[PDB]
């Protein structure tokens, strides 16, 4: 080997691991605060405060709700034929035309909201024997009286309101949404003055369905000078089907159809400011980053967003246990 | 944790080790020195990043859903709309809570494991030439200069080269 | 160092762990019966059998359902202005006044049940031209005829039933629940005898909504001497809104409003005895202790309760594996 | 379990050990004895209580919910009310079943671990003076009276004090 | 002791584990492709393509939907008194009798679908003063006119339609389902021609409930020569209760009751072929084997089936890590 | 994995071992051989089958449920019918993904464990007569013919029989 290898000394080698002065407490199966070298937060808990206007198409409703934009309240005429990925409804929105109510408001707002388009096609309905284009002073269009842009208020011509019986075929290859309505007068006098018959009736049908609504006379609360109301209804007509509108008084007739589509559109109630930035996840509190897996900003989301969770902090250990060598 | 190296037979960490997560300090002929071990540091780091990326893998996207805030009192249907969401939230919250608990538990045993594996690897290598002092330090029973310490660390140490020197020093003595 | 230890002997040290004669089988990732030293049960599977009357406010409905207590069936007059955290409805409950039906009984029972109060405020409705306070012998109040305490049956005065058109403003700062109804006569004769007009009509509205119900004449099955029915409806009036009740016959008028609140109240169907004890979790089978995390007593709960689970036993190992030394 | 001490290299437990979960039995110059080890017993117990308390942490409370029992046949809405609850129950049942399975699996490896850690600790301490008989017993190659057995147990044993005695007894012999 | 005699040498023993040339990648907590010796698939992702006709009782609806089989459209008379565990409705089904609509079609299809029986009992209703058994040429039964087998169209006798007021007690110990309906005429002339009264009315009630429907006159779209429609309704009568049918015109009367039961029956829309084989799990795509825990074939299932999952493959490692000698 | 035997101190597997999952390879003065170890192979296999059967335990059965495909647009109630199912599917998908991840992770550490337990068992048995070469091979310092190799494998090896031969060969030499 060598010869008498005599140098009898020794050495010491010690294995160890790092430790940090600071350190973060995390939960475990067996402990709920154990300190580790480092951790990362898995709950997103803060919004920017603004709804980024990119990548989704945000449509700010300003002071129109979606249904008033749909019906064509004069003040919402800005929205005709408009489209959106997300329609934001503001708390300040107001209606300002003939007082109306929508029996299943919630389904009509939904059904339009996810169709994502207000594209309207006017069709040539011929109403013989009635006066078209009725309006009201509660729905001022400019200086004059007016009514919803997408609806057509029929009243008597001379001394008679005939039985209207019209039909409109769906010859296209898409579904057609028709919004129509009925006028509920305040007085039997109002009824006969406008529609002659003392009891109106509206029946709208297809090969598949039918709705017959009869009006209801009575005073409701004064809203914009009126005690009458109109109630809104809808009928979808499938390709190849046919719409038949049959009435004897009180019909608020459709002027054509909204076309329906299938997409990722929805509606959101938010007063957050829209701003220019790209963000995939929208919350009524403004956009939030979807880098973390869970979020605690709001349970309402649109887009690629973290899963809402009750916790506001969940730290994932990304290091060993911290066992400090003093602590400085 | 499960292996009892970290916060176990190794009394505490070195706040001074800044160049890696696991490593060596020696005291020899030329003096005392410290060195991070980069293979076990990378093994530990890669596993924690692997774990990390799996958790941040795809936020799924959702568009039109159901209403979750209501302004009027409606009864039966609104009660169900509320109940569907409240039970969805509690289930996702349970999931998040359990996930970080399992994950964190495992990250502590994984890092405890890598410490212990580095120890075992060094033990195996020194063969009959060193003894375990039991606190994560080996007593090397032969003259081992800095190049000797570096060959242990970089994994090229030849035990045979020092075996008779070490065995003499370690056993013979006077008993 | 030391001197001649003449004797040089050895010793034996052995490490081991305990074991118990008994032992409990638990499930594992890899085994489904492995025996451990000890375990603890995580499923609560037994009730006391009694609903503890503390800490929640239990209201025992005795032989009144919540809706009859609301309407004011004579026999439920005990409950006027009552309140509860949990209203317990008993299987033995019975109605015993004018036969009625509630179109969406399930929402009205819910809506009242979580409001948690039957506080009634009478308001000064003035019904001019009709006879108030009609009652029936099927709703005996004491020796006499009677009707629901909270409703007011209007019939003609002399030879006329006018068009009633009344209004009641919500000037307070809380929502008001109004319960009203309509009488469906058995015969056209009954209709004209009571309400003169051969076809009644009730329209109740606010600025936001309206309901017009018209009665339906026809014989239903004899219930407490009667073939007529009254159907119950409800209208909530928000602060600042206004109620307008307009009718021409068949109205069963409200006497005022129930006030609504927001709380933790609910209703439960149970025949379990109420008893004095404190228990947070209530099940229709009686209270159960919420010390364990899961329970298998009933999927209906109220209060701080364990999560209902299909399993009836789940043992959590609280000890090592049992490896005993004798045979079996 | 994972370490193979319990129900592994240690053939079976002692039904007679009533004073702790892990411990020692010896035979030395002065007779035979048994003694529980309280540090590993407390380590094992504390971890299982930690686990236990996390599982019994907060029953959340729920007040008005949806109806879960019906007396009439109604169709579409009641079908959904039933489906929401049935899918909620199966999900919570899955959760409970998986939770105790993971938990229990871990409790057996945790306790297997503490047994093996106690063994390793005692090994390290006896240094070159004892040999592992492989059944969880060490053969101590030097005269070790009761106070010597006590110093191993309470962790103050000095191997140097007996090293030449032990090394002589253990190696030299006749080969 | 043991005496070597002469030889002096050593041996080498090495422990190792197997490895396979092939190997399967699986996901882990820390890796998402790590290669193991072997794995097993947990997601069932393929159907046989056929609905096995065993063990459940599959009833193929051929060109009848469940509701037409229920009402008794001539062409569905094959199904009278039929029963099923699963009724399969085919996309090709068609109706071919008097045009009708069912207000809550979805609940009636459900309610019948899980009752699982079309057992019909005829009861002796006596209709005095009206002409029974009306039929139509749009519902041809054989060469002649016809109508739904389970319904009875009443029209005037001579010059009068009386007020019908009939009753049928539930004296049995099971619930009775009664399907009845109302005819909506196209013209006021049709109304008076058939039912004399210019406004019909149908009220069907029990001790517990009542429905009064009034018809609606108007033209709907021509369907099989007709613009009239009949709308279908249902009433369940509990044991001890009583049905009272009261009408004054337009009633399409029940001929008796369907009996209801409680079972595991349901309905499925599928064009898959029924075939002979035993399979517990049915999917609208055909049966699938329930050996794996999760499936990705379809979210609609009937029977003992795997839990539907978005993933189409999930491999469970059933072997150690593969560390081969050469490569992979 | 956690023990660092497989894909750890044991460099790679033997594609040639076809008769079991874990085993031995030897080289002595009589020849070379290979033999599977059947006890550790059965231990590993039984645990993985245990795990497997628990996962395939009972598909629960469901009959009438809610509609999950619609042909008309209806609004509020159909939105909820869709939302109930979509949140049920994502929750069951989360469950499946997490389940195979935990499971697979554990199967790799379990098999790593059995490898290391076989190693430790063999170590314990050879006592002072062999040294660990550190790559999962022991160097046996005494003449060990094929019956000797068989007794180590079948667990009947008597270390005492060769202790003086081995201790001489292993230590004495010339240092
Ligand atoms: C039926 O009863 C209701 C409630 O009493 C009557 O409604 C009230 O009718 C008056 C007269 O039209 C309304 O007056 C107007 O109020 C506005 C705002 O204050 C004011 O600008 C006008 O000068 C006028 O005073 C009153 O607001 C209205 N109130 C409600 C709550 O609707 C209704 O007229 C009665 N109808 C019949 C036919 O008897
Ligand atoms: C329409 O048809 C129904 C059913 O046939 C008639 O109902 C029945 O009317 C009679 C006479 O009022 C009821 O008699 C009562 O029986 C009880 C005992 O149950 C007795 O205490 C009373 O003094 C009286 O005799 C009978 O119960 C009742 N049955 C049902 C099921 O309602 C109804 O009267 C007919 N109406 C007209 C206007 O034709
Ligand atoms: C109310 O208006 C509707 C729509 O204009 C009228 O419906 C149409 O009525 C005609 C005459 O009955 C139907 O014609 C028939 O069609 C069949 C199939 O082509 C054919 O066999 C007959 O020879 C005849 O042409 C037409 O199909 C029908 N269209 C629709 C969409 O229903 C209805 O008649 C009007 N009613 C009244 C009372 O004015
Ligand atoms: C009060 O005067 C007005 C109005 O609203 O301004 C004038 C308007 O030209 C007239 N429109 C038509 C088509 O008749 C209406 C309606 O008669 C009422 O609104 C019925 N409630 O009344
Ligand atoms: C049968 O006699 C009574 C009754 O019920 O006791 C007498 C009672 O004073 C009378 N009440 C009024 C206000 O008219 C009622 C109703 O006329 C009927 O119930 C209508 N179905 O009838
Ligand atoms: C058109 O002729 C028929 C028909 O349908 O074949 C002749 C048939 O005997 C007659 N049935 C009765 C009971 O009146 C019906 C109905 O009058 C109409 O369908 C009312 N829409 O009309
Ligand atoms: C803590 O962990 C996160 C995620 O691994 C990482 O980005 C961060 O840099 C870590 N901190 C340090 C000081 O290493
Ligand atoms: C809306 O779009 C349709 C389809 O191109 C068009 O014909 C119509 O005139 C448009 N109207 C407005 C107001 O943009
Ligand atoms: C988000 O918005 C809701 C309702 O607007 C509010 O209660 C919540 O605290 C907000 N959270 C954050 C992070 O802004
Ligand atoms: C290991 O260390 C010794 C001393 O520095 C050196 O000669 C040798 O080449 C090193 N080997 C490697 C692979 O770094
Ligand atoms: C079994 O475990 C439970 C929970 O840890 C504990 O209360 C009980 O005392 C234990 N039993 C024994 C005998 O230690
Ligand atoms: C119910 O409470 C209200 C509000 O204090 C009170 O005015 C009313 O008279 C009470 N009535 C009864 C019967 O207690
Ligand atoms: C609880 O009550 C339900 C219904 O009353 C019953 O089926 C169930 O078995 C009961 N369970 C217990 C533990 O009482
Ligand atoms: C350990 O044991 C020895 C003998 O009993 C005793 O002298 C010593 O002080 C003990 N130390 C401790 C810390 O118990
Ligand atoms: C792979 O695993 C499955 C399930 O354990 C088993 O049936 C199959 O035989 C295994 N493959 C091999 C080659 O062992
Ligand atoms: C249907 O079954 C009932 C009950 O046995 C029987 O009376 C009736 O005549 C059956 N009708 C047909 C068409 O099978
Ligand atoms: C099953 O059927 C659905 C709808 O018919 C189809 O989209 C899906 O891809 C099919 N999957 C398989 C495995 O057949
Ligand atoms: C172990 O191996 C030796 C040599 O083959 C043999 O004599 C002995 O009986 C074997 N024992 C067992 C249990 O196989």
């Amino acid at each position: 080997q060598d010869l008498p290898g005599n140098d009898n000394s020794t050495a010491t080698l010690c294995l160890g691991h790092h430790a940090v002065p600071n350190g973060t407490l995390v939960k475990t199966i067996t402990d709920d605060q154990i300190e580790v070298t480092n951790a990362t937060e898995l709950v997103q808990s803060s919004s920017t405060g603004k709804i980024c206007n990119n990548p989704h198409r945000i449509l700010d409703g300003i002071d129109c709700t979606l249904i008033d934009a749909l019906l064509g309240d004069p003040h919402c005429d800005v929205f005709q034929n408009e489209t959106w990925d997300l329609f934001v409804e503001r708390s300040k929105a107001f209606s300002n035309c003939y007082p109306y109510d929508v029996p299943d408001y919630a389904s009509l707002r939904s059904l339009v909201a996810s169709s994502g388009t207000l594209e309207f096609i006017t069709e040539g309905f011929t109403w013989t024997g009635v006066t078209q284009n009725g309006g009201s002073n509660a729905c001022k269009r400019g200086p004059g009286s007016g009514f919803f842009s997408r609806l057509n208020w029929l009243t008597k011509s001379g001394s008679t309101y005939p039985v209207l019986n019209v039909t409109m075929p769906n010859n296209d290859n898409f579904d057609k949404l028709y919004i129509w309505g009925i006028h509920h007068p305040s007085t039997n006098q109002e009824q006969t003055s406008l529609y002659v018959q003392a009891s109106g009736r509206v029946t709208v049908s297809t090969r598949r369905s039918q709705q017959t609504i009869i009006p209801n006379i009575g005073s409701r609360p004064w809203v914009r000078g009126l005690s009458s109301r109109i109630s809104i209804y809808w009928t979808i007509v499938k390709p190849g089907d046919v719409l038949v509108i049959n009435s004897n008084g009180n019909l608020i007739a459709p002027r054509g159809y909204f076309k329906m589509r299938t997409g990722k559109s929805s509606i959101m109630r938010s007063d957050a400011p829209i701003d220019t930035c790209i963000s995939e996840c929208i919350t009524p509190n403004g956009s939030i980053p979807n880098d973390k897996p869970f979020q605690n900003v709001n349970k309402i989301t649109y887009g690629a967003c973290p899963k809402y969770v009750k916790q506001n902090t969940l730290k994932l250990a990304t290091g060993m246990r911290n066992v400090p060598e003093k602590q400085t | 944790g499960l292996f009892g190296a970290i916060a176990g037979f190794i009394e505490n960490g070195w706040e001074g080790m800044i160049d890696g997560w696991y490593g060596f300090r020696h005291q020899n002929s030329e003096g005392t020195g410290q060195a991070a071990d980069l293979k076990s540091t990378q093994a530990a780091i890669d596993q924690i990043n692997g774990k990390l990326n799996r958790v941040i893998e795809k936020t799924n996207e959702k568009f039109h859903q159901i209403e979750k805030e209501f302004s009027e009192v409606e009864g039966r249907i609104q009660d169900l709309e509320k109940y569907v969401e409240d039970t969805k939230i509690d289930l996702w919250s349970y999931n998040a809570e359990l996930l970080v608990a399992l994950e964190n538990q495992h990250t502590i045993d994984l890092t405890d494991s890598e410490m212990n594996k580095l120890f075992e690897k060094t033990r195996r290598q020194l063969r009959e030439n060193a003894e375990e002092m039991g606190n994560g330090c080996f007593k090397i029973y032969h003259k081992c200069d800095n190049a000797c310490i570096e060959s242990i660390r970089n994994g090229t140490y030849d035990h045979d080269v020092y075996r008779d020197e070490a065995l003499n020093n370690r056993f013979q003595i006077k008993g």
